[PDB]
Order: structure tokens, then C-alpha cells, then sequence
DNA sequence: TTGACTCAACATCCAAAGCTACAA
DNA sequence: ATTGTAGCTTGGATGTTGAGTCA
């Protein structure tokens, strides 16, 4: 076949994360540079008074749209005079910041190369002289708009290597490689329109357009060729005030179905990890603009709707196909489908699509005990399912279950224990209220040495060869008032 | 728990030469097995490291 | 140019308190 | 020596991945 080992899988996931973080920090720092005062005082002189007035039109009461109009004309004229300002555009030396293949990353370490350093001063000098690749160009442009006191964001489409691509050989088509790579930009600009209350998209260098993105954006790469070096999944916005917002939603038509699959956020851990990175780069308080943009994203989420294809509904965050409901799940009472899918390939063939919020997860009595829950009195099971030598296991909903409260320890601290002489503690709930769990390889030896009243704690089950399960006795449940005594014994175990 | 030299190189590449990320990260991650667990659990610390000086 | 098939080789989740033979 | 232990050959159902074929 053509799938690498699992070790490589994990290495690619880690390298993907690391690379993403580095790219996002690069965007942050470059946004700092863009704010340079020494630069803005120079670029300010590029914008005639007439244009400044167009960028800051009078608020129009009767019809705010006319003001938007004047704003857009100013942005257009700014774009025009930026072409006059730059003149020399350089090619990207090596794929610029477009996506690299795993093979390329592997072989980059193989051969070292001289790198001409770019310091803050070099950046400023290049922007003022109008010399450089398209990225430095757009960056200068954002700097100019900021020099003219317009709320202009730098937008970066971060292109880390694709951790979903599990191929060993990851070769690319050489035909029109560069032209296809540069067909869409990595950096562009967003400008806040206070009159219509929306971010306006501005690419003055590559596509040389201004658009007011509703559902479709001219800047999202299209075509298999182009998406091999430009996979849109992390569109990051940096603002005047050192803000950092994930803005992919504006530029990705299928954020929830397609893009999500290609993002580190596709699972809970990556979600938290990315939120941590953003927060670490988000150096400002929330504004009303954020509120407006969040409403925009919420509407875009509302109107993305059900995806057109079966694959895009695998692991969707909001919807599930009828046929993908697990044997251990039920439709919540009174709910039905929330939509349908025309199945591409079969005339009139259609699949029922359910919202995930309407699917309930069921577990058996044992499974609930493993989550520290028992069944309520007169609870009726919602489903019956087979198992192995077979067996009819009943399944119950969370509402049919109750929190298990274990009996308290006696005055002397004696715990009540199961038939094997152990206490089963699979959930914090399962510790007696007046007791504590001490997890330690020697907590048993300690409690035995003190001769105090305790109970070994079965915290989980080790599955092992042969055919046989084994309990994992990871420690002790003692009364609370004996904790430090145990902890003292544990600490001095070498002296017993 | 990295050296001064490597944090310097990393900041310089990140700030002004990110086209050179690929080989540097190849070297650093090959020389710092621990980094993996740091990034996974404490990415903000790494960020702020880069954000200093 | 699209996606729904199938194939096969792994990977990943989840159950949930031994048994025999034999050396000492 | 009438107990202590090495060894038994996790698995079985379900999901993920890329290649390929078809309409």
C-alpha cells in the first residue's frame, strides 16, 4: 500500500503542532513589526488627504451604505497606489510559507543551507524601499493602512504540514508547481467597516481584490493542484491591538465538515491545545467588534448546514447518519431526523440525518457502576443488545441512573468493603464522604504497618494474557483524619 | 530547559526567517526528546519564551 | 471531476477479580 | 514437598487509512 507506520503518524502530529505554533508566533511578531512607529510615519505620507477622508467617511445617518461605499473606494485607491509604491516583487525562494510535504521536511534536515537573516530593521527598510516578496508587500500594506489609523488586520493562512496525510511517498506534480502554489495568497488584510459592522477582505498584491465575504471567498484555494501546497485550515487574524482570533470560519465554506477533519482541533485535546495557543497570543480584552464577528460566525455556522456527501458526515461535530448511530445509542424521545442526504451514485437513494444533540448515549448497569452510578427504583431499560457467550444486556439512560453514595466509615475509621475485601473506587463519588483515597505503591504496606483501619482500593482492571482480567489495587481508602499519618508512613517506608 | 543559543536561533528564525523553520525544528526536536511532552501539555510557556527578548 | 463503493492491512476501543502443571 | 509460580501460543468488534474501480 502507501501508509506509513504509527510512529510516523504520531511524529507527524507532533511536528504539525510544533510547526503551527511557530507559524502563529511568526504572525504575531510580524504584526508587532507592522505596528512600528518609525515605519508608519513614513508610510503615512503615501496617502493623500482626499484618500484619508475616503477611509474615514462621515457617518451617514439616512443610509450607512453610502459610507461603506466611500470606504471601499479609499481601500481601492490605497491598493492602486501600493502597486506604485512597491515596484519590485521577489519570488519566494523555496515555497515561501506554503505547505511543505513530509518528504521535503525530512530531506531539509539532510542538507544545510545558508540563510540571510531578516531583522526588524531589515523588514522596515525593505517595506520603505518597496522591495520584496508578496508577503512582505501585503505586510507593508497593512502597515500603511494602520499608519492612516484604519483598523486593519493582518491575515495569515498558516500552512503547517498536513498531519492527516499518512502517505510515505508524498511526491507532488512539478507541472506549473510555482504558478499553482502562488495562485492564492498566504497573507492578506481585513479592514473593519464600522458602518455595516463587518470585516472587509483585502488582498492588494496577489488577487488584487476587495470583497465583503458572505458565503464565498475569492481567497480560499480551489482545485486539487492548488490545495497540495495551500490547505486552508488556520486563518489567523492579528489586529492593531495585538489581538489574535481564529478567523477560518470566514474563509472556509465547510468549516464544520471538511476543514475540521484537517485541523488539530478535531478532538477535545487539540481543541484545548489550540485555545491555549490563541489565548497565549491574544493580548487584549474582548471588544464589541468581537461580538459582531462572533454573530457573523454563528450565522455562517447556521447556514453551512448538512454536508452534501456521506464522507463529510463521518465524525461531524453536529450531525450523524442514522446508520452511524452506535448500537449503544438511542434517539431522544420525541426527536426525529433534522435533514436528509441525497446519496451520490444511487437514484433516489436518501439517508436520514440526525442532530447529535438529539442522540442519547446508554450504558448497562455494570457500565454505570463503572461510572459510579446505580439504577433508580423502577427504572425501565431503553434498549437490549447482544454480547458474547449469547447474553441480553439491558441499557439505561443517564436519567434512569442515580449517583452511588457509599456508606461512611465508622468512628474508628473502618471501611465497609466488598466480597473480596477491597473497596471499588472507579469515580471520586465512590470515596466515602469522611474518607480519602491515597494512591501509592506502598500505601498498603504503610496502612498495614500502622495497624490502622483501611481498605485496599481497586481503581481499575488490568487486561492481560491468558484469558483473565486482574484487579489493579493502586492504593488505600482510609478515613480522612488518618491521611497525614498514612502520608508520614508512606514517606518513611524505607524505615519499616 | 533549553540553552541560550538554541532559544536565540529559534526566535531569530521565527521572527524573520520562517522559511528556514523545517530544518531547525528537525534538528531541535531530534536533540530535545522532552520538548514533545512540553508542547503537548504547556504550549503557552513555549509561546511566552519566544515572545521574550 | 464527483463521491460511493470495495479491499486489506493495521489501529483502536472496550470489556471488568484464573487455570494447569510441576518443582520444592 | 500437598504450596508457590512460570506460563498460557488480550482478542473481537469496529474504525481508519490509501488505492483502486465504477458510474
Amino acid at each position: 500500500r502507501n501508509v506509513c507506520s504509527n510512529e510516523e503518524r504520531k511524529r507527524r502530529k507532533y511536528f504539525h503542532m510544533l510547526y503551527l505554533v511557530c507559524l502563529m508566533v511568526h504572525g504575531f511578531i510580524r504584526n508587532e513589526w507592522i505596528n512600528s512607529k518609525r515605519l508608519s510615519r513614513k508610510l503615512s505620507n503615501l496617502v493623500p488627504e482626499k484618500v484619508f477622508e475616503l477611509l474615514h467617511p462621515q457617518k451617514d445617518e439616512e443610509l450607512p451604505l453610502r459610507s461603506t461605499r466611500k470606504l471601499l473606494d479609499g481601500l481601492k485607491k490605497c491598493m492602486e497606489l501600493w502597486q506604485k509604491h512597491w515596484k519590485i516583487t521577489k519570488k519566494y525562494d523555496n515555497e515561501g510559507l506554503y505547505m511543505r510535504t513530509w518528504k521535503e521536511i525530512e530531506m531539509s534536515a539532510n542538507n544545510k543551507r545558508k540563510f540571510k537573516t531578516l531583522k526588524r530593521s531589515d523588514f522596515l527598510r525593505a517595506v520603505s524601499k518597496g522591495h520584496g516578496d508578496p508577503d512582505i508587500s501585503v505586510q507593508g500594506f497593512v502597515a500603511m493602512l494602520r499608519a492612516c489609523n484604519v483598523n486593519a488586520r493582518l491575515i495569515m493562512s498558516c500552512q503547517p504540514p498536513d498531519f492527516t496525510n499518512m502517505k510515505i511517498d508524498t511526491s507532488l506534480n512539478g507541472n506549473n508547481a510555482y504558478k499553482d502554489m502562488v495562485k492564492y495568497p498566504i497573507f492578506w488584510c481585513e479592514v473593519w467597516d464600522k458602518f455595516s459592522k463587518k470585516w472587509i477582505t483585502v488582498d492588494p498584491v496577489n488577487l488584487k481584490t476587495i470583497e465583503q465575504v458572505r458565503l464565498h471567498s475569492k481567497l480560499a484555494p480551489k482545485g486539487v493542484a492548488c490545495c497540495e501546497r495551500n490547505m486552508l485550515r488556520y486563518v489567523i487574524a492579528y489586529d492593531r491591538k495585538y489581538g489574535c482570533r481564529d478567523v477560518t470560519r470566514r474563509y472556509a465554506q465547510w468549516m464544520n465538515s471538511k476543514v475540521r477533519k484537517r485541523r488539530i482541533t478535531k478532538d477535545d485535546f487539540g481543541e484545548k491545545w489550540f485555545r491555549k495557543v490563541i489565548t497565549a497570543l491574544h493580548h487584549r480584552k474582548r471588544t464589541k467588534i468581537d461580538d459582531y464577528e462572533d454573530q457573523y460566525f454563528f450565522r455562517r455556522d447556521e447556514s453551512e448546514g448538512i454536508p452534501d456527501s456521506v464522507q463529510d458526515l463521518k465524525n461531524h461535530p453536529y450531525y450523524v447518519l442514522e446508520q452511524d448511530i452506535k448500537q449503544t445509542q438511542i434517539v431522544k424521545p420525541g426527536c426525529k431526523e433534522c435533514g436528509y442526504l441525497k446519496v451520490h451514485g444511487k437514484v433516489g437513494k436518501v439517508l436520514k440525518v440526525y442532530a447529535k444533540r438529539d442522540i442519547a448515549d446508554l450504558k448497562s448497569a455494570r457500565q454505570w457502576y463503572m461510572n459510579g452510578r446505580i439504577l433508580k427504583t423502577g427504572s425501565r431499560c431503553k434498549k437490549v443488545i447482544k454480547r458474547t457467550v449469547e447474553e441480553d444486556e439491558r441499557l439505561y439512560s443517564f436519567e434512569d441512573t442515580e449517583l452511588y453514595i457509599p456508606p461512611l466509615a465508622s468512628a474508628s475509621g473502618e471501611i465497609t468493603k466488598n466480597t473480596f475485601g477491597n473497596i471499588e473506587v472507579f469515580a471520586p463519588t465512590m470515596i466515602p464522604g469522611n474518607c480519602c483515597l491515597v494512591e501509592n505503591p506502598v500505601a498498603i504496606k504503610a496502612a498495614r504497618f500502622l495497624g490502622v483501619e483501611f481498605a485496599p482500593a481497586v481503581t481499575s482492571f488490568k487486561f492481560e494474557r491468558g484469558s483473565t482480567v486482574k484487579p489493579v489495587l493502586s492504593g488505600i481508602v482510609v478515613a480522612k483524619w488518618l491521611r497525614e499519618a498514612i502520608e508520614t508512613a508512606i514517606d518513611g517506608i524505607e524505615f519499616i | 530547559g533549553l540553552t541560550v543559543e538554541d532559544l536565540l536561533s529559534l526566535r531569530q528564525v521565527v521572527s524573520g526567517n520562517p522559511e528556514a523553520l523545517a530544518p531547525l525544528l528537525e534538528n531541535i526536536s531530534a536533540r530535545y526528546p522532552q520538548l514533545r511532552e512540553h508542547i503537548m501539555a504547556n504550549p503557552e510557556v513555549f509561546v511566552s519564551m519566544l515572545l521574550e527578548a
